[PDB]
């Protein structure tokens, strides 16, 4: 059931998530501090989330087929998907001990407050910590974790795109791929509706997405607080 | 209109 080339993108998407993501953490030393006293997590938090947008690229573009799209296509599928791709893998350092992201040391161990001095509310914090959780309560192997971020990145209904027939062929390969997966390799009860339970979280990610940037766009209408921004953040996410 | 985004599709 699992064909070869499924095997073939499964082994690439697996590379590419360990190329692109740093499990120890080490360059958070290079942000501008944390300063938990104003919006005084802000800098750090708009360094944070710049990173990521940078290894969120380089995730996608080793996604097989989507270099086979149009340059303005891949442009529209980032942008739309970026705050949704970091909401999802962030999830491998989100711990349900208590709530928090655990990046390695106490300056980097995030919870909701942190969240909060970035300028940001309850109507995109909660629905955020409830969508961490249901996702760690999954226990996704690496494989439908990666699988899952290539799937939210090249989907064929987001605003702006050109060719929304060859984003659903690209799409489609990898749904089959996690779809088969799932059926040849989680072995029950784990695998019971995980396919659905997946689609689902994507679906919580379109309403985080639009939450995220009501919040970002009264955010950085404030000049004294685009100022804080990354150059890349205004760019991705708007200015 | 995204030149940073662009060099890092590159
Ligand atoms: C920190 C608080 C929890 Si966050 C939840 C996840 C979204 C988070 C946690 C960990 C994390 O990175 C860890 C590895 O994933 C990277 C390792 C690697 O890739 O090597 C990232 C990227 C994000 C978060 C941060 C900032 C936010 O707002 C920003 C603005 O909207 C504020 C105007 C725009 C700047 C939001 C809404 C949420």
């Amino acid at each position: 059931k699992l064909s070869e080339e499924q095997q073939h993108i499964i082994a690439i998407l697996l590379d590419a998530h360990h190329k692109t993501y740093d499990p120890t953490y080490a360059d958070f030393r290079d942000f501008r501090p944390p300063v938990r006293m104003p919006l005084s997590m802000l800098p750090h938090l708009a360094d944070l989330v710049s990173y990521s947008i940078q290894k969120v690229i380089g995730f996608a573009k080793m996604i097989p087929g989507f270099r086979d799209l149009t340059s303005d296509d891949q442009i529209v599928l980032l942008k739309s998907s970026a705050i949704e791709v970091i909401m999802l893998r962030s999830n491998q350092s989100f711990t349900m001990d208590d709530m928090s992201w655990d990046c390695g040391s106490q300056d980097y161990k995030y919870d909701v407050t942190d969240v909060s001095k970035a300028g940001h509310t309850l109507e995109l914090i909660e629905p955020l910590i409830k969508f961490q959780v249901g996702l760690k309560k999954l226990n996704l192997h690496e494989e439908e974790h990666v699988l899952l971020m290539a799937i939210c990145i090249v989907s064929p209904d987001r605003p702006g795109v050109q060719d929304a027939k060859l984003v659903e062929a690209i799409q489609d390969r990898l749904s089959n791929t996690l779809q088969t997966y799932i059926r040849c390799r989680h072995p029950p009860p784990g695998s019971h509706q995980l396919y659905a339970k997946m689609i689902q979280k994507l679906a919580d990610l379109r309403s985080l997405n639009e939450e995220h940037s009501k919040q970002y766009r009264s955010l950085s209408f404030q000049p004294e607080n685009s100022m804080k921004l990354t150059p890349l953040v205004l760019e991705v996410f708007g200015n | 209109n995204h030149p940073m985004l662009m060099n890092l599709l590159k």
